[PDB]
């Protein structure tokens, strides 16, 4: 009810619709954890990590192979067929081709080491807004108005249930920006004038609640001659 | 440059598709509010939304529903002004222009790199593979090319820093965009300086 | 030939790069070009291996009508001339395609060609075909100054989103890489100064903070709750994200599920020598 | 040059990941929403001037 | 000893690295494994010199039951981990 009353809700929807919010919740719940099965490719990004470090110990255990304009890629050959003197001209080479594999493997981590560690920091934020409380910002928090979040540990990284609110089944009704009383303008303190065609109610933003109009959810402010599409009607006391 | 095997590559998305984009946002923000970020999209008329947004930042809907003319004139003023502000001054483009002149200067150097001699003889393969035999021309033929080597590898470098400052830009351009577009934001000079309304 | 005029006894001509363009011929004075041969990338366009055998090609920065003296036709095998100019020819900004067949509608991209060009394996007598990529469905709100559109209904919805935290760490040794078993190669390695211990430092450094992304992640509160032994919350239950004390590690179902799902290639931290060197037919990667 | 290994191959594989990276800086700041709507005929909005 | 089947003709065996795994007596043919013999990583855990001038020495990646200074033994002090086998 409170993380209803964050978003703009009233308790009372939640208060009278609560069965019917729990079997959605549990249904969600249930289609989720199907569709983690049944998607093959979901967990793209942890695949990814662990491919990274695995190709890169690869190429750098195969790099071991080339001569780097040798003779030979083995040292003991060398070694054992030519004199000192052509010895350290053949083998500067090899040490300095290994140094620069090295350079090159060092360099490679340093980089993928950053990106990570802005990705961990982006999780921390989440990890302190979605789930320590609820947010307001706009697509952060999941797709919609932010309810509430779950954490879950996977392999090298985590995984968030972003739960939100999502409206449906709209409806046009006509509407005026005011209503005239008594020669005094009335605006609404929280919500919207809208008509049926022949009465007017003021109703809440985000979900349909008709209600009469009253002297309680109005204020005055003013006179009806400055107001544009401002409609004369009788407030009840 | 392509004579050299450097090429550029055309993105996948044009300039047609992005401009598609940028107008069926600015349509949806200007028929709908916010609605259209969070679901289905819900009409609105204008002057109750700005209604709305005043109501957000703290100041009651008299003050629009009675100064409207005056506000939309200031609107059309400053959007006016825009335009002329941004021809006037020849120098608000620098960032985009820097991104250009980047990329120009470094394949430049990455062309212009081709005639150094890095110790050796010549800078001619062909020269070289005429004027000596095998056993000693292996010598200079290995200069040439381990320095050539190293200039691709410190482009590659270079460019791989550079793409992750433009990811950290274009993460922050997504932000403000889900934020400053789809919503209206409460933190302090993120939108813009003062209390924001649009984008 | 060449209609660059050049001052008289004047030989060479540079370009940018300062390498030979034009040359003057010592018997006839004529002034040539030497413009290299004709060139440009080649792309493979296929579907998996498992599905079929049926690829297209993608000349970049060619004309179409110039393909068949671009990439020396008429010498190579008569596969190869079959994705000459051969049939089912379209051009794009990128270049030249051939091996697919254009298609005047338009659905979501698939693999990535050019500008605005995708490509996919459709079923039309299983095909390839090119097409121009879909921005998304068309719609229209329609706007009045007097109408307004408010919900009756709402929809509880749950998402997933996935982010990674930390990689491996891992070390080296720049005298077993490099040297191996030999001794004269470290006496001589020992002239090089300390890009050794630059290495270790920056390895070191990654793998401390692999540790400080973790415990930044996870770490937040310090006080270890406990779950309340009854489960009711109002019709609400939890059962697929607590933990299940029969399952391994008192992991979740769906933690289970994750786990299972991401293929760990590195088994490790088994302390593995005596049977790493016991099986060698197993020629296991970390072994090696 | 067949005597460097994949030192020659590390270059392209690097060079294709930032330019498949572009494209979804791209795709993640401008394809926020996958419904094309359309602008009014009428552009009358209350004395705003787009 | 080894399992491999060497073909009449071949004599040498090569790794990914190209580097000698196998080989055959040139005097009676049978065939051989080569493998190096054991190495590790070694790690000291000290207090500061400020407090004290005892340590502890952590052998990454080896069981302790087959484990220039010597003088770190056994002493009843040995304990098992699973980043290697901790001793003092
Ligand atoms: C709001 O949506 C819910 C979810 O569809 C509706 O609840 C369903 O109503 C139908 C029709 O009576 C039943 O057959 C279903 O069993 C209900 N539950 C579900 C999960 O579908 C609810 O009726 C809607 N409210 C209104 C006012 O239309
Ligand atoms: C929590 O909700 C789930 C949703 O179905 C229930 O999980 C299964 O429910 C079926 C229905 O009878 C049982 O047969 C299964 O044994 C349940 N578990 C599994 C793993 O399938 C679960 O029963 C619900 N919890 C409670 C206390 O009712
Ligand atoms: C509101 O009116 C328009 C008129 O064109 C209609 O298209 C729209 O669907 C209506 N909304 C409804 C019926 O929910
Ligand atoms: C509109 O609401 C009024 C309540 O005063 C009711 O009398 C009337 O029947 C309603 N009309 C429609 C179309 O719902
Ligand atoms: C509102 O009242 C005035 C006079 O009090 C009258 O002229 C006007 O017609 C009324 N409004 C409507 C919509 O009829
Ligand atoms: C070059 O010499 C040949 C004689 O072999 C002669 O026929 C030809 O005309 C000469 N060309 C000149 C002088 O340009
Ligand atoms: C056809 O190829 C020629 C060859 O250079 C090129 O100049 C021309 O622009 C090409 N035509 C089109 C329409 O691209
Ligand atoms: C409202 O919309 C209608 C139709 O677009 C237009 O004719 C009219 O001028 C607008 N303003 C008012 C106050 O009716
Ligand atoms: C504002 O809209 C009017 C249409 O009434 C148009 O004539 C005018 O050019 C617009 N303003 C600007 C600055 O173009
Ligand atoms: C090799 O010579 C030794 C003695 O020198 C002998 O014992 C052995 O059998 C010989 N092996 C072969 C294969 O001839
Ligand atoms: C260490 O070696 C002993 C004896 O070989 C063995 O019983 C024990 O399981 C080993 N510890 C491991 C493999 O962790």
């Amino acid at each position: 009810a409170y993380r209803f009353n964050g978003i703009g809700v009233t308790q009372n929807v939640l208060y009278e619709n609560q069965k019917l919010i729990a079997n959605q919740f549990n249904s969600a719940i249930g289609k989720i954890q199907d569709s983690l099965s049944s998607t093959p490719s979901a967990l793209g990004k942890l695949q990814d990590v662990v491919n990274h470090n695995a190709q890169a110990l690869n190429t750098l255990v195969k790099q071991l192979s080339s001569k780097f304009g040798a003779i030979s890629s083995v040292l003991n050959d060398i070694f054992s067929r030519l004199d000192p003197p052509e010895a350290e001209v053949q083998i500067d080479r090899l040490i300095t081709g290994r140094l620069q594999s090295l350079q090159t493997y060092v360099t490679q981590q340093l980089i993928r080491a950053a990106e990570i560690r802005a990705s961990a920091n982006l999780a921390a934020t989440k990890m302190s807004e979605c789930v320590l409380g609820q947010s307001k910002r706009v697509d952060f928090c999941g797709k919609g108005y932010h309810l509430m979040s779950f954490p879950q540990s996977a392999p090298h990284g985590v995984v968030f249930l972003h739960v939100t609110y999502v409206p449906a089944q709209e409806k046009n009704f006509t509407t005026a920006p005011a209503i005239c009383h008594d020669g005094k303008a009335h605006f609404p303190r929280e919500g919207v004038f809208v008509s049926n065609g022949t009465h007017w109610f003021v109703t809440q933003r985000n979900f349909y609640e008709p209600q009469i109009i009253t002297t309680d959810n109005t204020f005055v402010s003013g006179n009806c001659d400055v107001v544009i599409g401002i409609v004369n009607n009788t407030v009840y006391d | 440059q392509k004579f050299k095997g450097l090429t550029v590559l055309p993105p996948l998305l044009t300039d047609e598709m992005i401009a598609q984009y940028t107008s069926a946002l600015l349509a949806g923000t200007i028929t709908s509010g916010w609605t259209f970020g969070a679901g289905p999209a819900l009409q609105i008329p204008f002057p109750m939304q700005m209604a709305y947004r005043f109501n957000g930042i703290g100041v009651t809907q008299n003050v629009l529903y009675e100064n409207q003319k005056l506000i939309a004139n200031q609107f059309n003023s400053a959007i006016g002004k825009i335009q002329d502000s941004l021809s006037s001054t020849p120098s608000a483009l620098g960032k985009l222009q820097d991104v250009v002149n980047h990329n120009a200067q470094a394949l430049n150097t990455l062309v212009k790199q081709l005639s150094s001699k890095f110790g050796a003889i010549s800078s001619v393969l062909n020269d070289i593979f005429s004027r000596l035999d095998p056993p000693e021309a292996e010598v200079q033929i290995d200069r040439l090319i381990t320095g050539r080597l190293q200039s691709l590898q410190t482009y590659v470098t270079q460019q791989l820093i550079r793409a992750a400052e433009i990811r950290a830009s274009a993460n922050l351009a997504a932000t403000k965009m889900s934020e400053c577009v789809l919503g209206q934001s409460k933190r302090v000079d993120f939108c813009g300086k003062g209390y924001h309304l649009m984008s | 030939e060449s209609n660059k005029k050049f001052l008289p006894f004047q030989q060479f001509g540079r370009d940018i790069a300062d390498t030979t363009d034009a040359v003057r011929d010592p018997q006839t004075l004529e002034i040539l070009d030497i413009t290299p041969c004709s060139f440009g990338g080649v792309s493979v366009i296929t579907p998996g291996t498992n599905t079929s055998n049926q690829v297209a090609v993608l000349y970049q920065g060619v004309n179409c009508t110039e393909v068949p003296v671009a990439i020396h036709a008429d010498q190579l095998t008569p596969t190869w001339r079959v994705y000459s100019t051969g049939s089912n020819v379209f051009q794009t900004r990128a270049g030249c395609l051939i091996g697919a067949e254009y298609v005047n509608n338009s659905y979501e991209c698939d693999i990535p060609i050019g500008a605005g060009i995708c490509a996919s394996y459709q079923t039309q007598s299983q095909s390839i075909i090119a097409y121009t990529m879909s921005l998304g469905a068309e719609n229209s709100v329609a706007y009045s100054n007097n109408s307004i559109a408010i919900p009756t209904n709402f929809t509880i919805s749950v998402t997933t989103e996935i982010l990674p935290v930390s990689m491996t760490k891992t070390s080296v040794d720049c005298t077993m890489y490099i040297c191996g078993d030999s001794t004269e190669c470290s006496n001589l390695l020992l002239q090089y100064g300390s890009f050794c211990t630059q290495l270790k430092r920056a390895l070191t450094g990654i793998a401390v903070e692999q540790d400080k992304n973790t415990q930044e992640v996870f770490a937040q509160v310090k006080q270890i709750y406990k779950t309340p032994p009854i489960k009711y919350f109002g019709g609400f239950n939890f059962s697929q994200i607590l933990s299940d004390p029969s399952k391994p590690s008192k992991r979740s179902p769906i933690e289970d599920l994750l786990f299972n799902k991401v293929t760990l290639a590195d088994a490790g931290f088994i302390k593995q020598y005596g049977d790493c060197l016991g099986d060698i037919a197993a020629r296991d990667l970390i072994c090696a």
